[PDB]
């Protein structure tokens, strides 16, 4: 019973771990993004010296 | 065991290739890989059978 | 998901049983070790009865 | 951050200058931050002060 | 967007799926409930006597 319930297991932090991996670079590009989202504000904000 | 936990377990990472070629589905790598757990299951199948 | 699930086995007595192919290969395999612990015990009782 | 940002607005948007001594108008002028008032940011995100 | 409609499907679960991905279209062209309906005329006007 327990080769499946562990080999099974075994898998899931292999797996879990690679998605964990990508999520991070997501993460992290994500207030990347924000952080450029503020940029794109700034140069605009810059603009409004109308 | 010797064999049996041994090829149950050769079952098993077919089955991984599988979650492997999933987090990879373009490399053909990925699949030859898992082909060769596939026929492996299918040759030790025949084998026994003989 | 098939890795979690139980397939539905035509055993030809005419049943049909919801199984993982692991259990099925385990109750497979775990009949014939126990066949040996039978046939084995029945021997134990035999070579007693052979002294 | 951002917040802190948006809490600033680095332009003051006052209206009111055009190419030299062509165009130009004056006053729909909103709040904002001391950005035109002679501070500069850097596109690192720091301050510099005239 | 010509990316897929939806997001990335990986299981993870007692049988479960695990979105971890956005496809574009919903940060392109998806909304926010909390925004309402605004609308302008093009003209500002004055007195005219003078």
């Amino acid at each position: 019973r327990l080769e499946y319930e562990i080999k099974t297991l075994e898998q899931v932090k292999e797996s879990t771990s690679r998605a964990q991996e990508m999520t991070q670079n997501s993460m992290k590009a994500l207030q990347d993004m924000v952080k450029l989202l503020e940029d794109f504000k700034v140069k605009v904000t810059q603009a409004a010296s109308d | 065991d010797l064999q049996n936990t041994g090829i149950l377990q050769d079952l098993e990472n077919y089955n991984k290739a599988w979650n492997d070629f999933a987090s990879n589905p373009n490399e053909n790598a990925t699949k030859i890989a898992l082909v060769k757990a596939s026929q492996t299951l299918t040759e030790s199948v025949n084998n026994t059978f003989a | 998901q098939l890795q979690y699930d139980k397939v539905n086995f035509y055993n030809e007595d005419g049943t049909i049983d919801n199984l993982t192919m692991e259990e099925y290969y385990r109750k497979l395999t775990g009949k014939i070790a126990s066949d040996g612990e039978n046939n084995n015990v029945v021997n134990s009782s035999n070579e007693t009865l052979y002294n | 951050r951002s917040s802190i940002l948006a809490d600033l607005f680095d332009s003051q948007v006052v209206d009111g200058t055009t190419e030299d001594a062509n165009g130009n108008k004056v006053n729909t002028k909103v709040m904002l931050s001391m950005q035109d008032f002679g501070l500069s940011l850097n596109d690192a995100g720091t301050l510099s002060f005239d | 967007y010509y990316g897929d409609k939806n997001n990335i499907n990986v299981v993870t679960g007692a049988g479960t799926e695990s979105p971890y991905n956005i496809p574009g279209w919903d940060l392109f062209f998806k909304a926010d409930g909390d925004y309402k309906k605004q609308i302008s005329t093009n003209v500002s006007f004055t007195d005219n006597r003078w």
